């Protein structure tokens, strides 16, 4: 008792162990966005 | 009817059938000091099978 690095790519490296891939989220958002805009355009037409 | 904490509700018109009604009713919580245990191991094993 007395003694004597900034790696954004790492954000995707966690997708296999305790899955945390934000690229999957980005892809899902982009797909949903193109789907919604195309659906709105087709319904309007 | 066994304890399944991941029981998914039936939504829309399918909620108006007897089987769906039983499935939906098996989830409501009575105010009797609830003792159903949410699962502890549900994030370290992921099944992305679609």
């Amino acid at each position: 008792n007395r003694g004597g690095q900034a790696d954004p790519t790492k954000s995707l490296q966690a997708a296999g162990s305790s899955s945390s891939g934000v690229a999957k989220g980005a892809l899902t958002i982009l797909g949903g966005q193109i789907c919604m805009l195309g659906l709105q355009k087709q319904l309007q037409a | 009817l066994s304890d399944n904490p991941q029981r998914q509700s039936v939504s829309g018109p399918l909620s108006s059938t007897v089987y769906g009604f039983v499935n939906n009713s098996m989830m409501v919580q009575l105010p009797g000091q609830p003792g159903i245990k949410p699962l502890t191991f549900a994030n370290l094993i992921n099944f992305k099978v679609d």
